[PDB]
Protein backbone atom coordinates (compact mmCIF):
# COMPACT_ATOMS: atom_id res chain seq x y z
CA UNK A 1 0.00 0.00 0.00
CA UNK A 2 1.34 3.43 -0.71
CA UNK A 3 1.78 5.67 1.88
CA UNK A 4 1.26 9.32 1.54
CA UNK A 5 3.27 11.53 4.59
CA UNK A 6 2.27 15.02 5.60
CA UNK A 7 4.88 15.77 7.73
CA UNK A 8 2.81 18.51 9.53
CA UNK A 9 -0.10 17.95 11.46
CA UNK A 10 -0.67 21.46 11.91
CA UNK A 11 1.28 24.37 9.83
CA UNK A 12 1.20 28.68 11.68
CA UNK A 13 0.63 31.20 9.10
CA UNK A 14 -0.90 34.21 8.57
CA UNK A 15 -3.51 36.21 6.36
CA UNK A 16 -1.62 37.76 3.61
CA UNK A 17 0.80 35.61 3.92
CA UNK A 18 2.02 31.99 1.74
CA UNK A 19 2.39 28.70 2.51
CA UNK A 20 3.66 25.61 1.40
CA UNK A 21 2.36 21.90 2.67
CA UNK A 22 4.33 19.33 1.86
CA UNK A 23 3.35 15.39 0.95
CA UNK A 24 5.20 12.82 0.09
CA UNK A 25 4.89 8.89 -1.22
CA UNK A 26 6.61 5.73 -0.82
CA UNK A 27 6.74 5.09 -3.93
CA UNK A 28 6.52 7.11 -7.10
CA UNK A 29 2.97 7.49 -8.00
CA UNK A 30 4.27 9.95 -11.08
CA UNK A 31 1.89 12.33 -11.09
CA UNK A 32 -1.59 10.64 -9.99
CA UNK A 33 -1.75 13.01 -7.21
CA UNK A 34 -4.55 15.00 -5.66
CA UNK A 35 -4.94 17.86 -3.00
CA UNK A 36 -8.33 18.58 -1.29
CA UNK A 37 -9.44 20.80 1.32
CA UNK A 38 -12.04 20.20 4.34
CA UNK A 39 -13.66 22.04 6.55
CA UNK A 40 -15.27 20.51 9.62
CA UNK A 41 -18.86 19.46 9.34
CA UNK A 42 -18.04 19.43 5.37
CA UNK A 43 -16.82 16.95 2.63
CA UNK A 44 -13.56 17.62 1.32
CA UNK A 45 -13.43 19.52 -1.68
CA UNK A 46 -11.07 18.77 -4.72
CA UNK A 47 -8.34 21.69 -5.17
CA UNK A 48 -5.88 20.32 -7.28
CA UNK A 49 -5.87 17.21 -10.01
CA UNK A 50 -2.85 15.33 -11.48
CA UNK A 51 -0.39 16.56 -9.27
CA UNK A 52 -0.42 20.49 -10.38
CA UNK A 53 -3.77 21.45 -11.84
CA UNK A 54 -6.42 23.46 -10.72
CA UNK A 55 -9.87 22.19 -10.17
CA UNK A 56 -12.66 24.15 -12.11
CA UNK A 57 -13.50 27.25 -9.92
CA UNK A 58 -10.72 26.75 -7.11
CA UNK A 59 -9.14 30.90 -7.02
CA UNK A 60 -5.93 31.57 -8.55
CA UNK A 61 -4.10 31.28 -4.63
CA UNK A 62 -4.20 27.68 -5.13
CA UNK A 63 -1.30 26.43 -6.64
CA UNK A 64 0.51 22.76 -6.17
CA UNK A 65 3.75 21.15 -7.72
CA UNK A 66 5.60 17.45 -7.71
CA UNK A 67 5.57 14.92 -10.15
CA UNK A 68 6.93 12.03 -8.72
CA UNK A 69 7.88 11.29 -5.09
CA UNK A 70 7.35 14.75 -3.12
CA UNK A 71 4.22 17.12 -3.79
CA UNK A 72 4.11 20.74 -2.43
CA UNK A 73 0.50 22.16 -2.00
CA UNK A 74 1.22 26.21 -1.70
CA UNK A 75 -1.28 29.15 -0.88
CA UNK A 76 -0.07 32.67 -2.79
CA UNK A 77 -1.73 34.93 -0.07
CA UNK A 78 -3.84 33.00 2.35
CA UNK A 79 -7.22 34.42 3.47
CA UNK A 80 -9.53 33.65 6.57
CA UNK A 81 -11.19 31.00 5.03
CA UNK A 82 -8.06 28.76 4.03
CA UNK A 83 -7.66 27.78 7.68
CA UNK A 84 -8.85 24.54 6.61
CA UNK A 85 -7.83 20.94 6.53
CA UNK A 86 -5.65 19.81 3.37
CA UNK A 87 -5.47 16.19 2.21
CA UNK A 88 -3.03 14.50 0.27
CA UNK A 89 -4.00 11.71 -2.21
CA UNK A 90 -2.66 9.03 -4.31
CA UNK A 91 -4.97 7.68 -6.96
CA UNK A 92 -1.87 5.94 -9.21
CA UNK A 93 -2.30 2.62 -7.72
CA UNK A 94 -4.97 0.88 -5.89
CA UNK A 95 -5.07 0.58 -2.85
CA UNK A 96 -6.12 4.89 -3.27
CA UNK A 97 -4.35 6.73 0.02
CA UNK A 98 -4.72 9.41 1.26
CA UNK A 99 -2.25 11.73 3.81
CA UNK A 100 -3.17 11.70 7.41
CA UNK A 101 -3.84 15.95 6.87
CA UNK A 102 -2.60 19.51 7.71
CA UNK A 103 -4.35 21.80 9.04
CA UNK A 104 -3.51 25.54 8.59
CA UNK A 105 -3.62 28.12 12.01
CA UNK A 106 -3.31 31.07 12.37
CA UNK A 107 -0.40 32.11 14.08
CA UNK A 108 -0.56 34.50 17.37
CA UNK B 1 -25.62 20.81 -11.01
CA UNK B 2 -24.05 17.82 -10.29
CA UNK B 3 -24.77 16.39 -7.19
CA UNK B 4 -24.66 13.41 -4.69
CA UNK B 5 -27.37 12.91 -1.75
CA UNK B 6 -26.26 10.69 1.14
CA UNK B 7 -28.87 9.40 3.73
CA UNK B 8 -29.47 10.48 7.48
CA UNK B 9 -27.78 9.28 10.57
CA UNK B 10 -26.90 5.98 11.85
CA UNK B 11 -27.09 4.88 15.60
CA UNK B 12 -26.12 0.71 15.70
CA UNK B 13 -25.81 -1.48 17.96
CA UNK B 14 -22.93 -4.13 17.44
CA UNK B 15 -23.65 -6.94 15.00
CA UNK B 16 -26.29 -6.27 12.62
CA UNK B 17 -25.37 -4.75 9.46
CA UNK B 18 -26.30 -1.41 7.93
CA UNK B 19 -26.66 -0.36 4.30
CA UNK B 20 -26.29 3.20 2.84
CA UNK B 21 -27.65 4.74 -0.01
CA UNK B 22 -26.27 7.82 -2.26
CA UNK B 23 -28.86 9.17 -4.77
CA UNK B 24 -26.56 10.86 -7.60
CA UNK B 25 -28.89 13.53 -9.90
CA UNK B 26 -27.64 15.57 -12.83
CA UNK B 27 -25.56 13.13 -14.53
CA UNK B 28 -26.43 9.62 -16.15
CA UNK B 29 -25.75 7.29 -13.46
CA UNK B 30 -24.32 4.30 -15.21
CA UNK B 31 -21.01 6.97 -17.22
CA UNK B 32 -19.59 6.79 -13.71
CA UNK B 33 -18.22 4.55 -10.94
CA UNK B 34 -19.11 5.67 -7.55
CA UNK B 35 -16.88 5.71 -4.92
CA UNK B 36 -17.21 5.15 -1.13
CA UNK B 37 -14.78 6.80 1.71
CA UNK B 38 -14.32 6.42 5.29
CA UNK B 39 -13.45 9.54 7.50
CA UNK B 40 -12.52 8.69 11.72
CA UNK B 41 -11.10 11.20 14.00
CA UNK B 42 -7.87 9.37 14.38
CA UNK B 43 -6.88 6.51 11.46
CA UNK B 44 -8.19 9.57 8.66
CA UNK B 45 -9.64 9.14 5.51
CA UNK B 46 -9.82 5.83 3.89
CA UNK B 47 -10.20 4.87 0.85
CA UNK B 48 -13.16 1.95 0.52
CA UNK B 49 -13.99 0.62 -2.87
CA UNK B 50 -16.05 1.34 -5.96
CA UNK B 51 -18.47 0.19 -8.15
CA UNK B 52 -19.74 0.38 -11.60
CA UNK B 53 -23.57 0.61 -12.74
CA UNK B 54 -22.58 -0.18 -16.09
CA UNK B 55 -22.37 -4.24 -15.31
CA UNK B 56 -21.95 -4.20 -11.30
CA UNK B 57 -18.24 -4.45 -10.66
CA UNK B 58 -16.68 -4.19 -7.21
CA UNK B 59 -13.07 -3.51 -6.85
CA UNK B 60 -12.49 -3.45 -2.89
CA UNK B 61 -9.92 -2.05 -0.83
CA UNK B 62 -8.27 -5.01 1.44
CA UNK B 63 -8.96 -3.35 4.19
CA UNK B 64 -12.62 -3.51 4.18
CA UNK B 65 -12.81 -6.93 2.35
CA UNK B 66 -15.54 -8.29 4.41
CA UNK B 67 -17.15 -5.12 6.15
CA UNK B 68 -18.30 -3.59 2.80
CA UNK B 69 -20.62 -4.58 0.21
CA UNK B 70 -20.70 -2.04 -2.89
CA UNK B 71 -24.42 -2.67 -4.59
CA UNK B 72 -26.15 0.04 -7.10
CA UNK B 73 -29.53 0.35 -8.27
CA UNK B 74 -30.12 1.74 -11.88
CA UNK B 75 -33.40 3.21 -12.42
CA UNK B 76 -32.74 4.45 -8.75
CA UNK B 77 -29.83 6.72 -9.89
CA UNK B 78 -28.60 5.78 -6.00
CA UNK B 79 -25.62 3.56 -5.06
CA UNK B 80 -25.66 1.63 -1.77
CA UNK B 81 -22.74 0.71 0.55
CA UNK B 82 -23.61 -2.24 3.39
CA UNK B 83 -21.61 -2.33 6.10
CA UNK B 84 -20.96 -5.67 7.81
CA UNK B 85 -21.08 -6.76 12.13
CA UNK B 86 -19.95 -3.06 13.25
CA UNK B 87 -17.94 -2.73 16.20
CA UNK B 88 -16.86 0.38 17.54
CA UNK B 89 -14.11 0.49 15.10
CA UNK B 90 -16.55 1.12 12.34
CA UNK B 91 -18.25 3.88 14.03
CA UNK B 92 -17.18 7.54 11.80
CA UNK B 93 -18.55 9.51 8.88
CA UNK B 94 -18.70 8.23 4.98
CA UNK B 95 -18.43 9.45 2.02
CA UNK B 96 -19.90 9.19 -1.48
CA UNK B 97 -17.57 10.17 -4.47
CA UNK B 98 -17.46 10.13 -7.75
CA UNK B 99 -14.49 11.65 -10.51
CA UNK B 100 -15.50 14.81 -12.30
CA UNK B 101 -13.12 13.93 -15.35
CA UNK B 102 -12.48 10.77 -17.07
CA UNK B 103 -8.61 10.79 -17.10
CA UNK B 104 -8.15 11.35 -13.19
CA UNK B 105 -9.20 9.18 -10.68
CA UNK B 106 -9.57 12.57 -7.99
CA UNK B 107 -12.98 12.67 -6.64
CA UNK B 108 -14.69 15.69 -7.68
CA UNK B 109 -18.37 15.10 -6.36
CA UNK B 110 -18.87 14.34 -2.88
CA UNK B 111 -22.04 13.50 -1.07
CA UNK B 112 -22.60 15.29 2.01
CA UNK B 113 -20.91 12.15 4.49
CA UNK B 114 -23.59 9.70 6.43
CA UNK B 115 -22.80 9.55 10.26
CA UNK B 116 -22.74 5.88 11.55
CA UNK B 117 -22.26 5.64 15.13
CA UNK B 118 -22.15 2.29 16.94
CA UNK B 119 -23.42 2.03 20.30
CA UNK B 120 -25.57 -0.17 22.13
Amino acid sequence: DIVMTQSHKFMSTSVGDRVSITCKGSQDVNSALAWYQQVPGQSPALLIYSGSNRYSGVPGRFTASGGGTDFSFTISSVQGEDLALYYCQQHYTTPWTFGGGTKLEIKR
Amino acid sequence: AVHLQQSGTELVAPGGGVKLSCGASGYTFTNYDMNWVRQRPGAGLEWIGWIFPGDGSARGNEKFGGAAALAAAAAGGTAYMGLGGLSSEDSGVYFCARRGFAGAASFAYWGQGTLVTAGG
